């Protein structure tokens, strides 16, 4: 019907975000051929809408070890990150920022040529015992923006084969292994089999199976249901992140450093949130803590705003140099969507969703995993590697430190291209494989195309979106949680009579909102069914009926298959890892409360 | 009680290319609708016609994707603000002088390969040895302020009219000011070499200052001071 | 070879249909700004100008080549003939409105090489000062 | 005017095939730009001084203006011939057309020596066509 044009590569790399453009020039400089599938122009990404840093140890402003900067990863991460991968990024953190500047990227300076570095909230030095310590190492408030256009030019240089408006479909399995992808041109309408030895997936987070979020609209999860439709697990996928900050109807965000230098939450009696309701003793705490806090304010009585769901943000106390110097692009971010200024009057406040620590299941070197299910140890996926956002490392746990995102793109985004330079040699041949290979992705998309019937697929689509934003929240307990997957089930029951009223194929984008949702239904429906087994309350995953951290029974991570849409999914767990890479170098911390 | 605002937007389909453009009138109500105008071309694809293609990323205006021409000017939707009179009308337009691809989508690939052209890349030759960064002092880093911060949208460049005409040989404003970018930099000791491919008939010298570009740009900037001051270092050699 | 036949099979599919495609319209949609109106038109009076120049000089210089001896007076009174009072008012007032908005132009362009007053306000400022000062001495060569 | 076969589309190849640019031809390049801001930093000051005198203007004041002029007049013309009437699209009739601003404007200097020598110069044939 189609007519399929095939391709032979050493390494093929799904998205050209921060963590795939890095992944991509690591191996085409070391000599193989590499092809950066992308479905955006690469300086379009979701990474060109960080206003944040990237945290590195280098101390310049003070001194600085880099093992007090790993006391606050794993600390913050209320001990389910696994502790052989902080060990790994904290500890080549300076080298690789260092680095980074060497490529062209221009910080902001300090009083004799070196990288200015300010504060963010979650990191103290002197092993958490102390005061607040300066390691971000940050461009003004464009430093996810500095970090796109310097990364793509220096993929410029060597030799990357951009194969720019891709949409990727599925992945080549043969035998438990995988050999490449499948991806669909959208400016001429033709399907592409893209061969390869090592499959390397960088496709960001998913953000828009919420109502109100802060991501991307094309931030789908598209990396973890193309995994998963595989027959291979994805992990942790019920640590949600809900930001403490966001514009109030539409969902823009605010940075994490307005409350850095200078920032206070107003109630409707003006007073700021350190005690007598929600908070500890110390404001700027992490956004498990903040972001519980504003939720239960305006639900027990103090109401501020128009329907009794706002907050306030104080910025009239600071100096008017601060907010032009070190942060010019939230005075403009203000006015607009809202209306209103960042230098006499407080700017609307809502928690959305920022941040997903749920992907697939990867080891430090950046290999994907997968368990045996008679053994229930672990085991690796032949040619298949993950990195980004859409890889669990389990270097964030269950709550993701501030500025902690942008260093999980440039390190582990490194080791992948390490750790394939000593594992597979340039060039060699591929193997014979049947005619109709990436068959079944093809009917797929010839059955979408063709859709005759009653639900349009931006009417399935708010059905999902309104179902995830009531049950599965920042307070969730197991009688809405019950409903939660119940109502995700109801939901995808009916996709299978959605309909579509566009039957072209050059810039069909019609038959991709209707495929970026059928991949967001398989990462929505894994959430609520494994967020509703998680019996205990850490990180960002709180529950009103089991309000304890249950260290000695729950240390571990979840295991989700799902093999399509309207199919039962099913749970196994996984023991986290407690110990470091060298135990001389610095020892594994123990939990405390 | 509703009010009906009327949009026009530029239509085109490939697959039947014997039919002319033309324009496509639709009704969106201002009361359940948002306030700029990506909120109300996403608001028609919903419950309307849904054959509308056009191109949208993060709704912020950090990207760069939306780049249109409404009302005349090139701006971007995500924040372009409807006007709430509902006498009158808007048209919406693809960028000017631009082989289309869909409805609303422009082709940009003449625009990647001239980005190549600039080598948007450091290129040092000597870096330090105790292993730390390169060092550059506060008053050499105001001298990137306002060129490091263009997101690559492409309203400045199809709004030049000598882009109009010569845009398969004539850089445009929009990558000339990414080689500014480079130019200034205090740590790229190579630029005899980038002040060598813009010497030549018509790469830099087919400007006439008619700025359009200053005046288009959303995010601000300026990138018609940013190619007379390319001029004025490669005469003063 | 594969990524070798897979680039010509490619660029095949695409060329027929790069060939379909339209151009969207430049001129006639676009808003009618300061920038643009007052820099066209110091091209169009510099070619209207810039043509009688060399018409009057090819008419006096293909007399000297083929011998015909044209002087001023045989050229003045030639063209005060042909035409009506009205007419030559016509070419008069028009001509000296062009030169006015030149001259100013001229002087426009000279600080903009120099790489001052080329922001958005230096613009806008200096286009009012060429618009004023068109209307001074545009009418002053019509008294004269 | 005869047209050239262009490039189905504007483009030719994918994104990653870059542009190369032309050698460096500075004559055409950067000596191009001093000979403009030459021929126009020395015309608008003598257009200010034959304004500003009531009779006609000298011999020597007016052959350095009515060679001034000419070059003046042919760069905007040199301008109008490479945006237009291009190589791109019309070829060999882009030298053809920049030929005769050659042997068609050489024989306009020709009409300045009937000018500056039978008459008094081309500031007295302006002022007495009576503008
Ligand atoms: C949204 C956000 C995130 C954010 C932030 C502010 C906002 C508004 N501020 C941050 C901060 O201050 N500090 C920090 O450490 N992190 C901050 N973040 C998070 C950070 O931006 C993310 O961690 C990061 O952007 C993740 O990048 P990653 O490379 O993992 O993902 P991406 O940027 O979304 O790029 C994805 C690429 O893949 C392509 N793609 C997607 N699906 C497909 C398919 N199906 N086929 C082919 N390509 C695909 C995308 O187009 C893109 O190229
Ligand atoms: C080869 C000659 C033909 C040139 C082209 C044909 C005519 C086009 C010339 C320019 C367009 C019209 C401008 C002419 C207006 C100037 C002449 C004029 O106004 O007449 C009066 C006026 C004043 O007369 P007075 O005796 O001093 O006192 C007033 C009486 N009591 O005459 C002048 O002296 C004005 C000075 C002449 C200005 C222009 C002279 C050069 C024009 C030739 C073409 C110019 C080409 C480019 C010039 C633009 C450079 C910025
Ligand atoms: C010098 O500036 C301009 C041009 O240069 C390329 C034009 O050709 C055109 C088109 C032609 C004319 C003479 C208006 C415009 C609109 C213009 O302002
Ligand atoms: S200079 Fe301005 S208009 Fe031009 S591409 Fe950059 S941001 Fe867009
Ligand atoms: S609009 Fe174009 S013509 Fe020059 S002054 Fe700007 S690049
Ligand atoms: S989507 Fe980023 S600017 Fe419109």
């Amino acid at each position: 019907k189609y007519h399929i044009i095939d391709h032979e590569y050493d390494c093929v790399v799904i998205g050209a975000g921060g963590a795939g453009l890095r992944a991509a020039f690591g191996l085409a400089e070391a000599g193989y051929k590499t092809a950066c599938i992308s479905k955006l122009f690469p300086t379009r990404s979701h990474t060109v809408a960080a206003q944040g840093g990237i945290n590195a140890a280098l101390g310049n402003m003070h001194k600085d070890n880099w093992k007090w900067h790993m006391y606050d990863t794993v600390k913050g991460s209320d001990w389910l990150g696994d502790q052989d991968s902080i060990h790994y990024m904290t500890r080549e953190a300076p080298k690789s920022i260092i680095e980074l500047e060497h490529y062209g990227v221009p910080f902001s300076r300090t009083e004799n040529g070196k990288i200015y570095q300010r504060a963010f909230g979650g990191q103290t030095k002197e092993y958490g015992k102390g005061a607040q310590a300066y390691r971000t190492c940050a461009v003004a408030d464009r430093t996810g923006h500095a970090l796109l256009h310097t990364l793509y030019g220096q993929a410029l240089r060597h030799d990357t084969h951009f194969f720019i408006e891709y949409f990727a479909l599925d992945l080549l399995t043969h035998n438990g292994e995988v050999v490449g992808v499948i991806a669909y041109n959208q400016e001429d309408g033709t399907i592409h089999r893209f061969r390869a030895h090592k499959t390397i997936i960088a496709t960001g987070g998913y953000g828009r199976a919420y109502f109100s979020c802060t991501s991307a609209h094309t931030c789908t999860g598209d990396g973890n249901a193309m995994v998963s439709r595989a027959g291979f697990p994805l992990q942790d996928l019920e640590f949600v992140q809900f930001h403490p900050s966001g514009i109030y109807g539409s969902g823009c965000l605010i940075t994490e450093g307005a409350r850095g230098e200078g920032g206070f939450l107003v109630n409707s009696e003006g007073e700021r949130f350190m005690e007598r309701y929600a908070p500890t003793a110390k404001d700027l705490a992490c956004r498990d803590v903040v972001s519980r806090a504003i939720t239960m304010e305006i639900r027990e009585g103090r109401g501020v705003g128009k329907k009794k769901d706002h907050m306030y943000l104080q910025l009239s106390h600071l100096p008017p140099e601060v907010l032009k110097e070190r942060l010019p692009g939230i005075s403009e971010t203000a006015a607009i969507f809202a209306g209103v200024d960042v230098t006499k009057e407080p700017i609307p406040i809502i928690p959305t969703v920022h941040y997903n620590m749920g992907g697939i299941p990867t080891k430090w070197n950046g290999e994907a995993l997968t368990i045996d299910e008679e053994t229930g140890e672990d085991k690796v996926i032949p040619g298949l590697m993950a990195c980004g956002e859409a890889a669990c490392v389990s270097v964030h746990g269950a709550n993701r430190l501030g500025a902690n995102s942008l260093l999980d793109l440039v390190v582990f985004g490194r080791a992948v291209a390490h750790t394939v330079a000593d594992t597979l040699q340039p060039g060699l041949p591929h193997k014979p494989l049947p005619s109709d290979l990436g068959k079944e992705s093809i009917a797929n998309l010839d059955k979408l195309r063709n859709a005759n019937g009653s639900r349009s697929t931006a009417e399935i689509r708010m059905n999902m979106k309104q179902t995830m934003q009531k049950d599965v929240s920042v307070f969730r307990t197991q009688s809405s949680l019950d409903e939660g997957v119940r109502n995700i089930t109801a939901v995808e029951k009916t996709f299978d009579d959605v309909k579509t009223t566009d039957r072209s194929m050059i810039w069909n984008s019609d038959l991709v909102e209707t495929l970026e949702l059928q991949n967001l239904l398989t990462c929505a429906s894994q959430t609520a069914v494994s967020a509703a087994n998680r019996k205990e309350s850490r990180g960002a995953h709180a529950r009103e009926d089991y309000p304890n951290r249950d260290d000695e029974h729950w240390m571990k991570h979840t295991l989700s298959w799902q093999k399509d849409v309207a199919a039962p999914v099913t749970l196994k767990y996984r023991r986290v890892i407690d110990h470091t890479l060298d135990e001389k170098e610095c020892p594994s911390v123990p939990p405390t409360v | 009680t509703p009010r009906l605002k009327t949009f026009k937007v530029y239509r085109w389909n490939p697959d039947e290319p014997s039919a002319k453009p033309h324009l496509q009138s639709y009704q969106v109500d201002l009361n359940d609708c948002g306030p700029m105008v990506l909120d109300a071309l996403l608001k028609i694809k919903d419950e309307q016609d849904s054959t509308l293609t056009f191109r949208r990323s993060c709704r912020e205006g950090i990207c760069g994707s939306c780049a249109m021409n409404i009302g005349g000017r090139n701006t971007l939707a995500c924040i372009c603000k409807i006007d709430q009179n509902e006498s009158k009308q808007l048209k919406i337009y693809p960028l000017p002088h631009m082989f289309i691809v869909k409805d609303l989508v422009p082709d940009l690939t003449n625009f990647y390969q001239q980005y190549k052209s600039i080598q948007p890349y450091l290129q040092r030759s000597s870096f330090p040895k105790d292993g730390t960064e390169v060092l550059q002092s506060i008053e050499d880093r105001k001298k990137l302020d306002g060129l490091y911060e263009c997101i690559l949208c492409a309203c400045c460049s199809t709004s030049c009219p000598s882009y109009w005409w010569n845009q398969e040989q004539y850089l445009g404003p929009a990558v000339l000011m990414q080689a500014y970018r480079w130019l200034i930099d205090s740590r790229d000791q190579a630029t005899k070499t980038r002040k060598a491919m813009l010497n030549n008939s018509m790469s830099l010298y087919r400007c006439h200052t008619i700025m359009n570009c200053t005046r288009t740009c959303p995010k601000g900037l300026n990138p018609g001071l940013a190619i007379a001051e390319i001029k004025k270092s490669l005469a003063f050699a | 070879e594969m990524n070798t036949k897979a680039a010509i099979a490619e660029e095949q599919i695409l060329n027929k249909q790069r060939a379909r495609r339209p151009i969207s319209p430049h001129l006639t949609i676009y808003q009618p700004q300061l920038t643009w109106y007052l820099s066209s038109f110091h091209r169009i009076s510099l070619v209207l100008m810039g043509l009688g120049f060399y018409l009057f000089t090819i008419l006096f210089g293909v007399s000297g080549l083929l011998g015909l001896g044209l002087t001023t007076e045989k050229v003045s009174n030639w063209y005060h003939q042909k035409f009506s009072k009205i007419t030559e008012w016509s070419i008069k007032g028009s001509f000296a409105y062009l030169f006015a908005i030149h001259y100013g132009g001229a002087i426009r362009h000279l600080i903009w090489d120099t790489a001052k007053e080329l922001t958005l306000k230096g613009v806008y400022r200096t286009g009012y000062a060429l618009i004023g000062f068109t209307a001074v001495l545009g009418t002053y060569l019509l008294t004269l | 005017l005869p047209v050239l076969p262009q490039k189905p589309g504007g483009v030719r190849g994918t994104p990653n095939d870059a542009y190369v640019p032309p050698p460096e031809n500075k004559l055409e390049g950067s000596y191009h730009w001093y000979m403009e801001k030459i021929f126009a930093l020395s015309v608008v000051p003598l257009a200010t001084t034959a304004m500003l005198t009531t009779g006609p203007l000298s011999t020597a004041a007016d052959s350095f203006f009515s060679v001034m002029l000419l070059g003046y007049c042919y760069m905007e013309f040199n301008s109008c011939i490479t945006d237009y009437i291009s190589g791109r699209v019309y070829g060999v009739w882009h030298k053809y057309a920049m030929y005769m601003l050659g042997l068609g404007s050489a024989v306009s200097l020709f009409g300045i020596y009937k000018l500056e020598t039978e008459n008094d110069g081309v500031v007295g044939l302006v002022k007495s066509l009576w503008d």
